[PDB]
RNA sequence: GAUGGUAGGAUAGUGGCCUACCAUGGUUUCAACGGGUAACGGGGAAUAAGGGUUCGAUUCCGGAGAGGGAGCCUGAGAAACGG
RNA sequence: AUACAGUGAAACUGCGAAGGCUCAUUAAAUCAGUUAUCGUUUAUUUGAUAGUUCCAUGGUAUAACUGUGGUAA
């Protein structure tokens, strides 16, 4: 199997082609979200814990989180009949995705000891932290719209009053 | 004058006038008859055209079957074959129309599958 | 593919210009392309009548309204800025759109038949016409088929012509479409063939409908000027 | 529903050989949503542009109107005992227009005691329900079209007008 | 009583299902000695 | 691990409840299990898959494939339904709230016929193939699927019948009327055999029997009421019974056995809000299945310990009991998650 | 549902358009209802031509169909040539 | 022109395609005009048309993008 592993806070991710499936058999019949130990997948990474986060099997088909039935099934997604592998991992995964949420006993020259930075700082004002002439013009046009319309309406209602007095 | 459920009443005793040269009798202004689809109190409003003729049958209630013979200038066999027409019409509280009885009707708001006319006059 | 009213020569094309939506109906109007291009011939084709519409010479009913298929119906005063062109277009005696030339004090107004008077919402009397000028507050004695006179600078009714026996009426509709003379007879029926009847040179008689006729003035004094021959 | 057209049926002359047409969009008969009592759920269906139509199925908060003063106040629903536009409709206890349904009249008690002082001029066979709690009231509004349950109370003449029936 | 109880024969349901020979696993004598009383 | 409600020293679980980190540890079993704000009636077919759930507004048919964990289709039927059965696989017969009857096929809507009066219940006969339909009045009708005729309708008492069922191993036609009489007809003779009367000790008002059931021994009969009172019956001293008042007691609608799985002599009762389960020969509650909304009816999947309700909310609840039995082969990791 | 009445449902609303109840109606010799084609032809459906007298300009034959019936969705407008 | 500044592959966007073949034979029910809809829907065209306020600016969650990959696709 191949194991994709991601250390999210440092920003690191790498795949590891692990053969010798009795190392793999710790993950078997454990669906998405349930944690795992490093102790029964490896010896050189002990004290390790990985939250699984899906994985494409051979024939490339993804698993969506938490349905049932670790074979493939035909569901309705974003609505048409798409084929989707079950959330439970068994013997026939090509890659399996993992998030390491605690470093254990050995440094990794791919994951721990090497890291990438972020993209770019914020752009919004409140995101950087954590117009008034338009406020003049809006209020002035609003009070002028009132002093035009609400006076002109009564100014022809008084002409109706003149027609009613003359009639 | 109440043989059915569900508050047989006018729908807002009540009285109105369609105008346009057709009288409303005094029991149809102030009387105990409901006038659900008789256009003088009614719920319907008047429009369209007004047709006149005698009757054939008034067997069922709220069905006035008018006859209407009219002249048409036939050019084909150069003689007038005589016309005949039929139209069902709802009642009014002004005349129990029997056989004969040339009456007229005004077009309004299809009531059953085939009636758009309701009696407004008897003479 | 054309109507009869446009005075459209047959050797013109294949597709006829449908007018767009607007004040008047499709069946009682001519657009600006059939007005300017092939009737009084200020253009030669659709490209240059769109060019002068983008230049905005037209001032129909005192507003510009730059559009090719704008449905100018009855007596919308087409105003053109260059050479002070003021055109009131009415019906002739054989169904077409006779476009009379008028002057500025006559194109400062128009008239319109009232269609209905309503107590619509909030106690406001109400009046509509064939271009749909919903203008506020006429007198209570506006019946149907009377004639308001629009201001054409603001929208207000300035003068009013009452529909009664002995008024000068214009007939636009049916087999009497475009006749003037308004007096042999009056006959209001109760739903059809109801009208005031119109004379001829030998004072002949004619039948039409109420909605297919509308008043333009008095017996000898219409304040509209009319073309002659 | 199915249809709204005379083409599937016979006229006043007795014609035949129909075989007419594939039915259009504008013969649209939707399903009859028999509105019941439940928790308030209104389906917001579309028609004719943005003409949203409120199709109520499980409405409760009926605004029923005190007749002699015209006081439309809020109450619950119990059940319809008589409605012979379908005599099985009262067997199944739905809620349609012009039905006579029962109401616990406790806010009408509150309004009477609030704008008259004392508790109990009004008719005796509705004073019995003033005492007990359940009064008869007939639905005016259309939950299948406007989605609401409004109605008017039974007061005297209309009361006996229905009580002699059932 | 027009559409009410048309005692006619209808086309698609005339062979919609098919019967069974033995049917009840009991006997009819077991019916008689089941609810004699 | 899904949470469990408190009970009498026993555990139950719900999947697709009104409440059912949770988004990323979702425990959804059947995708698109939600209707248009209510539910009419759900039942599971005789074979190991293909459950059918009737609709609420623009009512549908909603066949779910159990070996695909999702929806197959939704045939929007013409009227709102009350009762139906399934006739194996693809055929099924329905009757709506109006007096009309639909025959769904693989293509769907094979016929629409009618009955002269408004109907309330339908059952099918496996032997000689006549569906019996109970309606309002003197009238309990037949539609035989052999030759499509009509049969000589069974003459009832005054008001009618709320439920009809035939016995399976021997065919004893039940008909739960309004005047407490159960009106057993014989599917052989087309005549009555008995008119058993139902009694109590409280006698609030003249209750009407609404639920009838049998099982596959052919000797007992489960009876209901319009009051929340289960009843058992045998031929052995058929005048008394054993009774079960329920703590809320409006109208019991679904009483079904456990006659094909282990932990025997147990029966499920179900009224409008609660569904409980108790044991025979004592009348003591094994468990109960209290949801957060009312119940339109229920059903129990055969061979295993799971239940499917039709309720008045947007989804339907499924109830798993890990002491009545296991979870089935298509749900065979429910025992691994909880 | 034939003909109408009362009420509800659905409607964009009128409407037996659909359902409960009720009445036994309605069209017709003053042509009901039914019979077919030079109904690949006809009805102005329209232009007419300065001599062709039923050739001589056109809209429409009827409704459907996007492999086959069924169900659903979108939109000012649809039971969509494009789901 | 050290927070933007022109060319611009590929992505969101506004719109485009805005009306095309064959098959079974309907007698004013297919069609044409006309009456009406205070019996009704309506984008666009046009004319009109808004008065409730107790002790200097509001929140994370997704793209495009990077990076690790699966699958014959």
């Amino acid at each position: 199997m191949k194991l994709n592993i991601s250390y999210p806070v440092n920003g690191s991710q790498k795949t590891f082609e692990i053969d010798d499936e009795h190392r793999i058999r710790v993950f078997f019949d454990k669906r998405i979200g349930q944690e795992v130990d490093g102790e029964a997948v490896g010896d050189e990474f002990k004290g390790y814990v990985f939250k699984i986060s899906g994985g494409n099997d051979k024939q490339g088909f993804p698993m969506k989180q938490g349905v049932l039935l670790p074979t493939r099934i035909k569901l309705l997604l974003t609505r048409k009949r798409k084929s989707v592998r079950g959330a439970i991992v068994g013997p026939d995964l090509a890659v399996l995705a993992l998030v390491i949420v605690k470093k254990g006993e050995q440094e990794l020259e791919g994951l721990t000891d090497t890291t990438v930075p972020k993209r770019l700082g914020p752009k919004r004002a409140n995101n950087i932290r954590k117009r008034l002439q338009r406020k003049r013009h809006q209020r002035a046009l609003k009070v002028r719209n009132a002093q035009a319309q609400r006076e002109a309406a009564a100014e022809y209602a008084q002409l109706l009053a003149k027609r009613l007095s003359e009639r | 004058q109440s043989e059915r459920a569900f508050q047989k009443q006018p729908h807002i005793r009540w009285y109105k006038n369609a105008g346009l040269g057709f009288k409303t009798p005094k029991t149809a202004i102030e009387g105990s008859y409901i006038d659900k689809k008789c256009p003088f109190t009614g719920l319907v409003s008047i429009r369209g055209k007004i047709l006149t003729g005698t009757v054939v049958s008034t067997k069922m209630h709220r069905t006035i079957v008018i006859r209407r013979a009219y002249l048409h200038y036939i050019p084909k066999y150069n003689r007038y074959e005589k016309r005949h027409k039929n139209v069902p019409v709802h009642v009014s509280p002004a005349f129990r129309v029997q056989v004969g009885d040339i009456v007229t009707v005004g077009q309004c708001r299809p009531i059953s599958k085939t009636v758009r006319f309701n009696v407004v006059k008897v003479s | 593919a054309a109507p009869h009213h446009w005075l459209l020569d047959k050797l013109s094309g294949c597709y006829a210009p449908r007018p767009s939506a607007g004040p008047h109906k499709l069946r009682e109007s001519l657009p600006l392309i059939v007005f300017l291009r092939n009737r009084l011939k200020y253009a030669l084709n659709g490209r240059e009548v769109k060019a002068i519409l983008m230049q905005r010479h037209v001032k129909v009913d005192g507003k510009v309204r730059t559009d090719t298929t704008y449905p100018a119906g009855f007596m919308d005063v087409i105003t053109l800025d260059a050479t002070n062109e003021n055109f009131r277009l009415v019906y002739d005696v054989k169904g077409r759109f006779a476009v009379h030339r008028i002057t500025d004090e006559e194109a400062s107004y128009k008239l319109g038949k009232v269609k209905k008077v309503q107590l619509g919402k909030k106690g406001v009397p109400y009046v509509v016409t064939h271009d749909g000028r919903t203008i506020r507050y006429p007198d209570p004695n506006i019946k149907v088929n009377d004639t308001v006179k629009i201001d054409l600078a603001s929208g207000k009714i300035t003068d009013f012509i009452k529909f009664d026996a002995g008024k000068l009426v214009y007939v636009t509709g049916g087999r009497n479409l475009g006749r003037i003379g308004t007096i042999v007879h009056k006959e209001r029926h109760d739903g059809g063939f109801d009208l005031v009847h119109i004379k001829d040179s030998l004072d002949n008689t004619f039948v039409t409908r109420l909605n297919n006729v509308f008043v333009i003035g008095e017996q000898g004094k219409p304040y509209i000027s009319l073309p002659k021959g | 529903g199915i249809s709204r057209d005379s083409r599937h049926k016979r006229s006043a002359t007795g014609a035949k050989r129909a075989q007419f047409r594939k039915k259009r969009k504008f013969e649209l008969g939707r399903q009859p949503a028999n509105t019941k009592i439940g928790a308030k759920r209104i389906h917001s269906v579309r028609t004719r542009g943005g003409n949203k139509k409120y199709r109520a199925l499980r409405i409760e908060t009926g605004n029923f109107s005190w007749a002699s003063e015209g006081i439309s106040k809020k109450t619950r629903i119990a059940g319809v005992v008589y409605h012979p536009s379908n005599n099985e409709l009262v067997r199944t206890n739905t809620l349609t227009k012009a039905a006579i349904v029962q109401i616990d009249a406790t806010p009408f008690r509150q309004w009477f005691e609030a704008h008259y002082g004392q508790t109990l001029k009004i008719e005796s066979s509705v004073e019995s329900q003033f005492s007990a709690g359940r009064l008869y009231a007939c639905i005016s509004s259309r939950p299948g079209q406007s989605g609401r349950c409004d109605g008017y109370i039974l007061e005297g003449e209309e009361l006996a007008f229905y009580l002699r029936r059932l | 009583k027009g559409r009410k109880l048309n005692y006619s024969v209808q086309d698609p349901i005339a062979n919609y299902e098919a019967p069974i020979t033995s049917g009840y696993k009991w006997s009819d004598d077991q019916i008689d000695e089941f609810f004699a009383g | 691990v899904l949470k469990s409600t408190s009970a009498n020293d026993v555990s139950v679980y719900q999947v697709s409840g009104t409440n059912v980190l949770e988004y990323q540890n979702r425990v959804e079993l059947i995708q698109d299990f939600e209707f248009s704000e209510a539910s009419n009636k759900i039942k599971v077919s005789r074979d190991g898959q293909y459950c059918m759930a009737t609709g609420t507004y623009k009512p549908q048919i909603h066949v779910y494939d159990f070996a695909n964990l999702s929806l197959k289709f939704d045939r929007h039927t013409d009227a709102e339904n009350v009762d139906f059965t399934i006739l194996s696989w693809t055929k099924s017969v329905h009757l709506q709230n109006d007096r009309s009857i639909q025959f769904q096929n693989k293509g769907g809507l094979h016929y629409t016929t009618r009955i002269p009066k408004f109907g309330r219940s339908l059952v099918y006969n496996k032997v000689n193939c006549d569906l019996y339909v109970g309606a309002s009045g003197n009238e309990l009708y037949r539609l035989n699927l052999e030759k499509g005729r009509f049969l000589n309708p069974f003459k009832l008492d005054t008001e009618g019948v709320n439920h009809v069922s035939i016995n399976e191993v021997n065919g004893l036609l039940a008909a739960g009327t309004e005047t407490n009489v159960v009106e057993f007809w014989d599917p052989r003779s087309r005549s009555r055999v008995s008119k058993l009367y139902l009694e109590n000790n409280i006698d609030n008002r003249p209750f009407q029997v609404t639920t009838t059931s049998f099982r596959n021994d052919g000797l007992t009969f489960a009876c209901g009421t319009s009051n929340g009172y289960s009843y058992i019956y045998d031929l052995r001293t058929s005048e008394p019974s054993i009774i079960k008042d329920q703590g809320y007691g409006f109208d019991i609608k679904k009483i079904i056995w456990l006659d094909n799985v282990g932990t025997e002599n147990k029966i499920v009762t179900c009224d409008k809000r609660i569904a409980k389960i108790w044991d025979r020969l004592d009348g003591k509650a094994y468990a109960s299945m209290e949801p957060s909304v009312d119940i339109n009816d229920i059903e129990h999947v055969p061979g295993t310990g799971m239940f499917f309700t039709a309720n008045e909310s947007i989804p339907m609840h499924t109830y798993y009991i890990p002491s009545l039995g296991p979870s089935p082969r298509w749900c065979s990791f429910l025992d691994s998650i909880t």
